[PDB]
């Protein structure tokens, strides 16, 4: 019945103070896997699991270009440690917050969206938002301490995220990113490899390494684009920001 | 016909320095989406900022 949840989210979004109210009393600390920054693990209980919550660094994405945080999280996600995650999402800056959200859902790993600070906001169409991401979204007004209970309950039930066309990419990029996937070892779930192929094209460095014997084919793939695409790193982050805008228009 | 990352690069490619205030109004696009796009490319290394109020231009 033990459970491990990764608490990922943007910086400056009460990820900090949400982590508090979940755990509250029990919060141990440690240095992170061989470096100088702070791993903040905590324990709380639902009426089904004892959750090991793992505070991650604040980060705006998973694109690792040194600026660790992205890599620290990109690692822990791919490590298969977390049973599921919580993406903390501020509603005021949605266009900003949602880049991380789309990457986390493409990676398929079970996620639950904690919608943040909603006294800082007026009101939004949540039911359509969750169904556009294929995961559940719990909205919160935390200073009451209300809605947290719904999020404690949401960790208990959620099995896997719905299978949706989250981002519509141009087929040229998919084509070459699919090929970078087949060169990788099947040790990695095929869903993730498709993702790692696109992060490698975006200019990700931890993916350049994680994929390994495949990054030698990265430059010869990027050459096959230069013909058709002016800059592939942008069209990737663009098509993401396309569906970002498509969502934020459909709920606001 | 709503803005795209490449459309922002192309915008700064001509007018160089440019307030996001201007970019939002000139590209026919909400401000906080343009603000998020710039902040993306900037960390991606594609654009950069200037102060004294904000001004965006191209490159590393």
């Amino acid at each position: 019945q033990k459970l491990t949840v990764g608490l990922i989210g943007n910086p400056n979004s009460g990820k900090t103070t949400l982590f508090n109210q979940l755990t509250g009393a029990r919060q141990r600390v440690g240095n992170w896997a061989g470096v100088t920054v702070e791993r903040k693990e905590g324990i709380f209980a639902t009426t089904d699991h004892q959750v090991t919550l793992v505070d991650l660094p604040g980060t705006y994405s998973l694109t690792t270009i040194t600026s660790l945080d992205e890599q620290i999280a990109c690692h822990y996600i791919l490590s298969g440690d977390a049973d599921m995650l919580i993406n903390v999402v501020d509603a005021s800056n949605l266009e900003r917050n949602l880049y991380l959200t789309l990457q986390l859902l493409e990676l398929g790993i079970p996620c639950v969206v904690a919608l943040n600070m909603l006294d800082i906001a007026v009101r939004i169409d949540i039911d359509a938002l969750a169904a556009r991401l294929g995961c559940p979204v719990i909205p919160l007004v935390s200073t009451r301490g209300r809605g947290i209970e719904a999020l404690k309950i949401a960790l208990d039930r959620h099995q896997a995220n719905s299978d949706l066309e989250l981002v519509h990419y141009p087929q040229p990029l998919l084509r070459e990113a699919d090929l970078l996937a087949q060169q990788m070892s099947a040790q990695i779930p095929p869903r993730q490899r498709r993702w790692l192929g696109l992060q490698m094209l975006e200019g990700d460095i931890y993916s350049r390494a994680y994929a390994g014997d495949a990054a030698d084919k990265l430059d010869i793939a990027l050459a096959n684009l230069s013909d058709e695409i002016d800059d592939p790193a942008l069209h990737i982050a663009d098509a993401r920001y396309q569906t970002i805008a498509a969502i934020c228009d459909a709920v606001s | 016909s709503m803005a795209s990352l490449m459309e922002v690069r192309d915008m700064l490619a001509l007018q160089g320095r440019m307030e996001a205030k201007q970019l939002s109004a000139r590209l026919q696009t909400p401000q906080p989406l343009i603000d998020a796009m710039l902040e993306r490319m900037e960390a991606m290394g594609k654009v950069v900022r200037i102060s004294e109020q904000e001004w965006w231009a191209l490159r590393l």
